[PDB]
């Protein structure tokens, strides 16, 4: 598209969730998830093919139907209270209404079927948006109206979520169907600690933030979008199949890494409340995913595969666009470890 | 999450339009902007655990008001009563409850 | 007696559009150098009751499979629509008084595209669904300039009741203090309606005729009422009555005679222009309406 | 809560049912929606106008733009998938997979 | 109460007037004997309707001209229809009136 | 060219300027209106207090004779904590009374046209 | 009473969304939503809505459903909770709704900038390539 | 909870004003300029007290001097008076306009015979003042006693104890 | 000054109706703020009494505060009525 309306959308984008974050009245916050999901259409279908196409259709009929329902669950709040502002919502029934619709924008299971489908047949650029920016404006609403959540209801749409990702990310060759079923057990992991501590809700998004951003910017350089294609990176650029493979370890939950700061912190918390089974089981279900980002590790870094003979001329040219920001992203994303206690700062 | 840009700036982007008793066009007064306003009042600077285990008398009294479920009930009450006796037959309406009356202006 | 005052305002209505069909053949053909109907009757009188009664006679050909459904219920709610949007109109004291008599008559207009879309879609053919999606497109295309002009209007008149027209336009008339607003909405409602140049498209046939001219009467009378203000004295209403229904026939003689004036545009060329010709001007007119009271302090009364 | 409030509710949860139902015709989908916009503005408008909460008498309208220009897009949508199959059967968007 | 009646009456009349002539002609015996989808309608279609909404906005305007604020008033009026305007404008230079 | 034009803008100038003058006149009409309507209000204020206190006592006696065989009834309860008087919903004044007076009081302003 | 007018209009709201959430041949869900938003037009304005009702079945029907056969088809208990008081010489609702520029300029804003973000996204999804 | 308290039918029964309203349009703007002071009494009241059952008095004074206001019409210019309501019950919207004529002969007599000056435009809408005795309301809306604030802690800033004291760090 | 010129002498002809259209738009946006009138129209709305004027309660220290309308201080119409 042209450049000038490109930068509108995204603009558009990002001031509907910021409409969300800033505003404390109901109507305005449904203005900006809707100015969002409106602006949000054309980035998935910057480039045009049937795929595409899919996609968009069905990450707008989901979006719709949980704006819908917000609005749904904002009406029978004002019925039951007048009142527009965000706050607890005085209201069983509303209270499930907006957890629903905030589960369905978020993407967590049993809401999670459109996430890899969408991510799939988008872009990996177009990946990365939906994967990182669209995330905060449903968390800060939850994050504001954490105080009336059910704990039965989120928690158990939490584990469903880490289950769901990890067993879904065993199956997959696509890559960006591999980041899809992350971002679900990150989803999972993140929601689990709403109702005890936001705090902890927002490291564990920034840090998942960050490692998402440096991974598919890793995979956009190295341009492949499936397994075999990045086995071949090691012949052209080794230094993007080492940072990625280090990227992969720290997603994996690994000590020294950034990674393990999120769930360690999180497992304290939840144990400050005598929650020890539920840590417990998310712990052991995050194996999952380390065992298959261990796999994409052995496929891309650890192990040499075979290479084809027009690779050659790929080792006369070098990259005409960079991104500034990947070394920072992969740095904040591996060691940021010792500076843990900086959580403090309410993020 | 919430960054509270109107409270910095002072702005009042939507706050205008958040409660019964905020300044209505006209100096149009909401059904329950008495409820609201004793409400708004009791819970103020209160917090919100506070507010929900001390302010229980106003914010009934205001949630009464805007649906009226208890004077659904006795209303309801008192017609089928009314209605039985009616079908017992020991019991008349007077004059004024048929359209009989004298009406005043 | 309200079941007396509809009949005395339906009846006379369609005997209106039976004998406009006689009085627009006539005049095209006198503007013709010819004459009209004038045997089938003493002056030509007769004509509509025959032709009336040779389609009420003759055989109605229905498809054999159409949907039977939508076949009847199209010319039902041509009708419908036609005789209902007589009511909102004040002739000085309307049948039923609306708050939002214009706002009513809008949604009204608005409605009778679905009679068009339905009768398209049932004739079961491709080229008949082609006429009706063209005529569904150009008359909700000039129905947004339709409802912009009339609020850019009704910006002077106060409100949406239909009555407060005839105050506002006491002394003067309203086509002198916005003629080029009334210039094109008389070509909008010549567009809405399908007259020519824009006509570009047994029983049920003359339903949708009687409908079609019903809206055309309809219009005109709205046209009269909101840009020509005929005097009102509250003891002699007869007068104002009388004023109105020779303001309407002007105008209805007004569609006639474009009709015989000029040759038809084509789709493309009514397209362009509505969306580049009569939209920028009415944006325009109605920021210039918006702002004029304001500027010279003539704001109207109610709120 | 007296009983016109739950019929507009029931009427807003038979249209989210028949929007979760998919039998076919994506068109029916997008219908499904609207019908639950209606049935929100129609509840909304009457709780405004019942409690006299003068100010929020803007909100219908503006929900009716908003959720209709949803509308607009969805039809698009529809449309362009239609370009490609020449229906718009729900079942040819089979190409992205879990 | 009176508009419904209204209504029922205009609707009665045009049915029964309907029927009567669907069936007058029936009493007596006689013989008895695509794809293309064209992509500029939709788009005015859209138009129409997205204008439409920018309608809704306006037609309060007959009473927000007494406000006291009448600056503001007039200043967001102006800004709803210049930017009705610059829809126009953008669907004009992008070949999106055209036929 | 330019004398259509200048007539144009001339009779456009003279519609503008005679409404000026009647709109202006509807104002103070509109003005003298709304002050009749304040010199009125008063005596109707005390009419409208004077009919619903009456409505209510009549509803009071006809519950007292009513609810004579209710074990855990009180007549004339309320349901409010508060000890503030509260305007009385429409129920609470037309609920014994006929349906005719009722659907008056109900929709005879919607419906009247 | 009318043997509850209000509760009848709004079985007949409910019985039509029954009738079109079946989802059988798209022109006659949508016939069968026309039919629910004409009751449920009536409903807002029994209720007191004139202007409400009139939005809903001008810019709902008129446009929009009518948008939606348009593609179709190129394709293949009461009377109790009311008030006491009166409203003045001028209805709430009017003002209320004619506050929005006075009151609501951050809506006024962000809707219109919305529906010109929406103006550009629809050109830019059908303009194919 | 409590018994709601309503005056007895014999409280509310009062000398009722029982002519229409074209009569009373009619008379609006000398009404307002002669029955003003029971009128704002009552009003002030009313809003003061906000409760219908603390303010009969002030109406059955304000029906007794509407009723004296219309014994003296009565009984000096009964015809003018007549003849200009007539004018206005005939329209429908009652306008002052339609029948100017009739006004201005029911002017000329009322101030004849009773010096009556008719106010002028925006002088009705004034807000005025009341000399009243009635005590003003303390506790008009029955409110309880507000809930006590939180401590509100004030105290001078030191570093943290240990610093974060959060697992292995030292500071 | 020239080209300028020369651009609208060319979209005068050929264009009128989006050049009447443009200054018509213009000259609605920019006169209102220049018109001294406009003050007379805010002035005219807040004359317009909509609600009952509620009396307040006199305390011995409101001279400016009439005691009957007829009384002169106040606020008057006079400006409204020799307009
Ligand atoms: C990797 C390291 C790269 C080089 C970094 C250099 C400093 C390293 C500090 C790391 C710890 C930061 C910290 O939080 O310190 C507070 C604290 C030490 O502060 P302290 O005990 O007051 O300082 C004692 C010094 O003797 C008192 O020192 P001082 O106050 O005299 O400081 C002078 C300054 C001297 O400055 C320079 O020399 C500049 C030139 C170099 O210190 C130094 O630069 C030399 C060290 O550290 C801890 O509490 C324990 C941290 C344990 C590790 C972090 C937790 C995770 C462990 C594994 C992480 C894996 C990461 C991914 C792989
Ligand atoms: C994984 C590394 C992530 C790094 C994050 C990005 C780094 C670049 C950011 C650029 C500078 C950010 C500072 C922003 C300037 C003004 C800040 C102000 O506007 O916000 C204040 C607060 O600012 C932020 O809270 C501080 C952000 C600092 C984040 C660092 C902590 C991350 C955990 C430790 C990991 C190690 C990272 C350090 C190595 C770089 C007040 O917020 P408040 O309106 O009152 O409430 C909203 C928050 N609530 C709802 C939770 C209460
Ligand atoms: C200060 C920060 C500037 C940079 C950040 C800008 C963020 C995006 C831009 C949009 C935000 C603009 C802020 C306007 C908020 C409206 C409220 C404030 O401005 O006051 C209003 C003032 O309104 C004025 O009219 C402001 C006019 C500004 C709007 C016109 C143009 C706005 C365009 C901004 C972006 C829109 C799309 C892009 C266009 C290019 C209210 O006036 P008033 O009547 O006293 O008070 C009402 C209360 N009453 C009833 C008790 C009296
Ligand atoms: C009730 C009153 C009825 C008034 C109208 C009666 C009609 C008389 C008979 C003629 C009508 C016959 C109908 C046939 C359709 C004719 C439509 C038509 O052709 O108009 C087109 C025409 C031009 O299009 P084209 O020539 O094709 O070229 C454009 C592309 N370059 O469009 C227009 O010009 C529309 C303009 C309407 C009038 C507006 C003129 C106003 C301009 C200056 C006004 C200034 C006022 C501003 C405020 C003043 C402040 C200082
Ligand atoms: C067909 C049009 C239906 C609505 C007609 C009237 C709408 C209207 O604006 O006025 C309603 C009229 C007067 O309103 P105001 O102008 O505000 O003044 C009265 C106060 N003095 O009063 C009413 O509300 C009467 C009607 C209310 C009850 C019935 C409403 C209609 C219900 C229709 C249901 C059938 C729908 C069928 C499907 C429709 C699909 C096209
Ligand atoms: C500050 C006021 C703003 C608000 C007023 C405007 C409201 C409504 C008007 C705007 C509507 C949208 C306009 C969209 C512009 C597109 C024009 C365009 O692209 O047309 C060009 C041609 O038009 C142009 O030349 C572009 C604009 C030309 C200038 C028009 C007037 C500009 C300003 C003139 C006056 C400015 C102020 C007054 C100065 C005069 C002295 C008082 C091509 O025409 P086609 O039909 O596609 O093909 C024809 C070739 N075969």
């Amino acid at each position: 598209m042209n450049p000038i309306i490109y930068t509108t959308l995204i603009m558009t984008v990002m001031s509907g969730t910021m409409l969300v974050m800033i505003s404390s009245h109901w109507l305005l916050i449904w203005i900006g998830f809707e100015m969002n999901l409106l602006a949000m259409i054309p980035v998935l279908m910057k480039n045009f093919n049937p795929r595409a196409t899919e996609a968009a259709t069905k990450y707008f009929l989901t979006q719709a139907t949980a704006s819908m329902m917000l609005m749904m669950a904002i009406i029978i709040n004002l019925l039951y209270s007048g009142q527009w502002t965000i706050t607890k919502m005085f209201n069983p029934v509303a209270m499930t209404m907006m957890t629903m619709a905030l589960a369905m924008k978020l993407g967590l299971s049993p809401f999670h079927f459109w996430v890899p489908e969408v991510t799939q047949g988008i872009s990996l650029q177009a990946g990365l948006l939906l994967l990182t920016w669209q995330k905060l404006a449903p968390l800060s609403v939850l994050c504001q109206i954490s105080q009336s959540i059910n704990p039965n209801l989120m928690l158990t749409m939490a584990m469903l979520s880490i289950l769901i990702g990890g067993w879904g990310g065993l199956n997959q060759t696509q890559l960006r169907k591999i980041m899809a079923y992350s971002s679900i057990a990150h989803m999972g992991w993140m929601t689990a600690v709403l109702p005890y501590n936001t705090t902890m809700t927002i490291l564990n998004l920034l840090i998942y933030i960050t490692m998402t951003l440096a991974m598919f910017m890793l995979l956009i350089h190295s341009s492949a979008t499936t397994t075999l294609s990045l086995s071949h990176t090691w012949n052209k650029m080794p230094v993007i199949t080492s940072l990625m493979m280090v990227t992969l370890l720290s997603m994996g939950g690994l000590p020294p890494l950034s990674g393990f700061m999120p769930k360690w912190m999180i497992i304290q918390e939840m144990t400050k409340n005598e929650s020890i089974i539920m840590p417990t089981l998310m712990a052991m279900t995050a194996l999952l995913n380390l065992y298959f980002y261990m796999r994409l590790a052995y496929s891309s870094s650890l192990t040499m595969f075979p290479s084809t003979n027009n690779m050659k001329m790929k080792w006369q040219f070098e990259h005409t666009k960079q991104m500034k920001l990947l070394p920072t992203m992969i740095v904040l994303s591996t060691l940021v470890l010792p500076m843990t206690p900086a959580l403090s700062s309410l993020n | 999450p919430f960054f509270d840009v109107q409270k910095r700036l002072g702005l009042d982007l939507d706050r205008w339009m958040t409660i019964q008793s905020a300044e209505q066009p006209h100096k149009i007064p909401g059904r329950c902007h008495a409820f609201e306003k004793e409400w708004i009042e009791c819970a103020h600077g209160i917090g919100g655990i506070r507010a929900e285990k001390e302010c229980k008398i106003e914010f009934d009294d205001f949630v009464e008001c805007l649906l009226r479920q208890k004077t659904m009930k006795r209303l309801s009450a008192i017609k089928r009563q009314r209605d039985k006796l009616i079908k017992e037959g020991k019991y008349t309406p007077p004059p004024h409850h048929l359209g009989k009356e004298d009406p005043r202006p | 007696m309200f079941m007396i005052n509809i009949l005395s305002l339906i009846i006379p209505i369609l005997l209106a559009v039976a004998f406009l069909t006689l009085v627009e053949r006539k005049v095209l053909g006198y503007m013709q150098l010819r004459k009209g109907p004038n045997v089938v009757g003493p002056y030509g009188l007769l004509q509509p009751i025959a032709d009336a009664l040779k389609l009420f006679t003759k055989e109605p050909l229905r498809p054999a499979t159409s949907s039977i459904s939508m076949f009847i219920i199209a010319p039902i709610l041509a009708l419908s629509l036609a005789l209902t949007m007589w009511v909102p109109l004040p002739m000085p004291y309307p049948l039923i008084n609306m708050n939002l008599g214009v706002l009513f008559m809008l949604a009204m207009s608005s409605l009778a595209v679905y009679s068009i879309l339905w009768s398209g879609w049932a004739s079961n053919s491709k080229y008949a669904l082609i006429g009706a999606l063209r005529a569904v497109a150009q008359t909700i295309s000039y129905e947004v300039t339709l409802a912009i002009i009339l609020l850019s209007v009704l910006l002077m008149n106060g409100s949406y009741t239909l009555s407060t027209l005839i105050t506002t336009q006491e002394h003067i008339w309203m086509i002198f203090t916005s003629w080029p607003l009334a210039m094109m909405w008389f070509i909008s409602t010549l567009a809405e309606t399908n007259r020519a140049p824009f006509d570009l498209t047994a029983g049920p046939f003359a339903m949708f005729f009687m409908a079609e001219y019903a809206n055309i009467i309809m219009m005109n009378a709205f046209t009269a009422i909101l840009f020509l203000g005929a005097s009102h004295d509250p003891h002699t209403p007869e007068l104002y009555t009388i004023n109105f229904v020779l303001k309407t026939l002007a105008l209805t003689i007004t569609f006639l005679w474009i009709r015989a004036s000029y040759p038809r545009f084509r789709y493309d060329q009514l397209m362009h222009l509505l969306w580049k010709s009569f939209l920028p001007l009415t944006l325009a007119l109605c920021m210039w309406h918006i702002s004029l009271p304001i500027m010279t302090a003539s704001i109207p009364p109610q709120s | 809560m007296p009983l016109v409030y739950m019929n507009i509710i029931m009427a807003f949860a038979i249209a989210l049912a028949g929007l979760l139902m998919y039998r076919s015709h994506l068109m029916s989908s997008l219908l499904c929606l609207e019908g639950m916009m209606l049935s929100l503005f129609i509840m909304s408008t009457l709780i405004i106008l019942n409690t006299h909460f003068t100010l929020a008498n803007m909100m219908p309208i503006i929900l009716l733009v908003f959720a209709a220009c949803e509308a607009a897009l969805g039809l698009s949508l529809l449309v362009m998938v239609s370009n490609t199959y020449g229906t718009d059967y729900v079942q040819n968007l089979n190409l992205l997979q879990c | 109460m009176n508009i419904m009646l209204t209504l029922l009456t205009n609707v009665t009349l045009a049915s029964l007037l309907v029927l009567i002539a669907f069936w007058l002609p029936q009493l007596n015996a006689y013989s008895e004997k695509r794809l293309p989808f064209s992509m500029k309608f939709f788009l005015v279609a859209i138009t129409f309707l997205l204008f439409d909404l920018e309608i809704a906005l306006l037609l309060p305007l007959p009473w927000a001209s007494q406000t006291n604020n009448l600056k503001t008033m007039l200043t967001m009026a102006l800004f709803l229809l210049i930017l009705l305007a610059a829809s126009l404008a953008y669907e004009w230079t992008q070949k999106g009136l055209e036929w | 060219g330019y004398s259509m034009f200048a007539v144009g803008i001339g009779t456009l100038l003279f519609g503008y300027w005679s409404m000026m003058k009647w709109n202006r006149e509807r104002r103070r009409l509109q003005i003298e209106d709304f002050e009749a309507r304040i010199a009125l209000m008063p005596l109707f204020q005390a009419e409208k207090d004077r009919r619903v206190l009456q409505m209510l006592r009549e509803n009071l006696e006809e519950e007292a004779i009513i609810m004579k065989d209710v074990p855990d009834w009180k007549v004339g309860e309320s349901v409010f904590h508060t000890t503030r008087w509260v305007t009385p919903m429409m129920g609470e004044l037309y609920g014994l009374r006929t349906n005719e007076e009722i659907l008056s009081a109900t929709y005879g302003f919607i419906w009247y046209t | 009473m009318t043997m509850y007018i209000a509760f009848i209009l709004s079985t007949i709201f409910v019985i039509g969304f029954v009738g079109f959430s079946s989802k059988p041949s798209p022109i006659y869900g949508g016939l069968g939503l026309i039919v629910s938003g004409g009751v449920g037009c009536g409903i807002v304005l029994n209720f007191g809505g004139s202007f409400l009702g009139l939005m809903v079945f001008l810019i709902y029907l008129g446009g929009m459903l009518v948008v939606f056969g348009y593609t179709t088809a190129m394709a293949t208990g009461d009377w109790v909770i009311y008030d006491t008081g009166d409203s003045g010489f001028f209805s709430e609702e009017a003002m209320g709704i004619a506050a929005l520029y006075s009151y609501g300029t951050w809506l006024v804003i962000v809707t219109g900038w919305s529906l010109l973000i929406g103006v550009v996204v629809i050109m830019e999804i059908t303009r194919g390539n | 909870p409590g018994i709601v308290e309503l005056p007895t039918l014999e409280d509310l029964k009062v000398q009722e004003v029982k002519v229409s309203s074209s009569v009373l349009k009619a008379a609006a703007h000398h009404y307002g300029a002669q029955c003003d002071k029971p009128n704002k009494e009552f009003m002030l009241c009313r809003w003061e007290e906000k409760d219908p059952r603390r303010c009969l008095e002030e109406g059955k004074l304000v029906n007794q001097c509407a009723l004296d206001f219309f014994r003296q019409i009565k009984r000096h210019c009964a015809e003018p008076f007549t003849e200009y309501w007539t004018c206005i019950d005939y329209s429908g919207l009652q306008l002052f306009r339609h029948c100017r004529k009739q006004q201005a002969k029911f002017d000329e007599c009322v101030l004849d015979k009773l010096g009556w000056v008719r106010p002028d435009l925006g002088e009705l809408s004034k807000v005025t003042k009341v000399k009243t005795d009635r005590p003003l309301p303390e506790n008009p809306y029955h409110s309880r006693a507000r809930p006590e604030p939180n401590p509100e802690a004030e105290g001078d800033l030191k570093p943290a104890k240990h610093g974060s004291r959060l697992f292995f760090w030292t500071m | 000054a020239g080209r300028i010129a020369s651009f609208l002498k060319n979209a005068w002809a050929k264009e009128p109706v989006l050049v009447a259209s443009f200054a018509i738009g213009g000259l609605a946006i920019i006169l209102p703020s220049l018109s001294p009138y406009t003050n007379y129209a805010i002035r005219i709305n807040r004359a317009t009494p909509y609600n009952y004027p509620v009396p307040l309660r006199d305390d011995g220290n409101m001279p400016d505060v009439p005691s009957h309308p007829q009384d002169p201080q106040g606020p008057s119409l006079e400006w409204l009525k020799n307009l």
